[PDB]
């Protein structure tokens, strides 16, 4: 809450304060993401993954995203959820400031593009699901942090008061845009995913 | 708690599909997976002072927080 008030709003200390509030801001968004080790060959399976989601493949199992997650609580996911778009706005407007300017945009740019390969994955299971018949048996599937979030701070800073942080958030869904169709290959059948 | 969606978790279905896609990965791809794969290195590598040193420079500019703290 403090690092946020005092990095966007505006003594000769104030750069330093500021330096020392977004250190703690990309910190904290960098735990709330997390860390991950993927197979050695990712390449091929995200391919096989385009290749499913271009044709209707039938043969996905999916078992692993029926499990139900009853035991966790969605008001403390929402909660997190809130706190997790606050500092991507916060990141956003950083922008405005000449010194703070390609650390942020390099993080936003690599944080867009992995939210992308996260899209796809999500876009090859909902397509599995859409078939699924009726059972009891099965519920939902596990609880996490919406990426979608980055749609919703985009959104919000559009219209800012601002030249570079309307410039960024345009550049933010060109890049998107620009990563989808160097993954499918070509821009035929990117409009085939969920995210637009 | 709660974190974004893990990428190992969304190729696991395809953990013994031995297949080769049909389009011949090119220059570019490759280039991006490796960018991909040096700032996911970069993700998991914050240490306790990365949170701690700004908290103790923090507090001393508003009195609430170092209450808090």
């Amino acid at each position: 809450d403090l690092a946020i008030q005092k990095l966007t709003e505006i003594r000769q200390y104030d750069p330093y304060y500021k330096r020392q509030a977004l250190n703690l801001i990309i910190a904290q968004t960098k735990l709330r993401v997390g860390f991950d080790s993927v197979p050695e060959d990712l390449p091929r399976l995200v391919r096989l993954q385009v290749e499913d989601l271009v044709k209707k493949n039938r043969d996905v199992d999916i078992s692993l995203f029926e499990v139900s997650d009853k035991e966790r609580s969605i008001a403390k996911k929402n909660e997190e959820q809130a706190l997790l778009k606050r500092l991507l706005k916060a990141l956003l407007y950083a922008e405005s400031i000449p010194e703070f300017k390609q650390e942020v945009d390099a993080l936003l740019v690599n944080l867009a593009r992995h939210f992308t390969l996260i899209e796809i994955g999500r876009s090859v299971i909902d397509m599995k699901k859409a078939y699924t018949p009726f059972d009891t048996k099965s519920g939902e599937g596990p609880l996490f942090i919406d990426n979608r979030v980055l749609s919703e701070a985009i959104l919000e800073s559009l219209a800012n008061e601002n030249l570079e942080v309307r410039e960024a958030a345009k550049r933010l869904i060109k890049e998107m845009h620009n990563a989808a169709v160097t993954v499918f290959g070509s821009p035929m059948h990117v409009p085939r995913m969920t995210f637009w | 708690d709660f974190r974004t969606l893990p990428i190992s978790q969304l190729v696991a279905p395809y953990a013994k599909d031995s297949r080769e896609p049909s389009v011949m990965i090119d220059d570019k791809f490759e280039a991006f997976m490796a960018n991909h794969r040096r700032f996911l290195a970069e993700l998991g590598d914050v240490r306790a002072r990365d949170v701690l040193e700004p908290l103790m420079q923090l507090q001393h500019i508003d009195a609430n927080f170092a209450h808090e703290l």
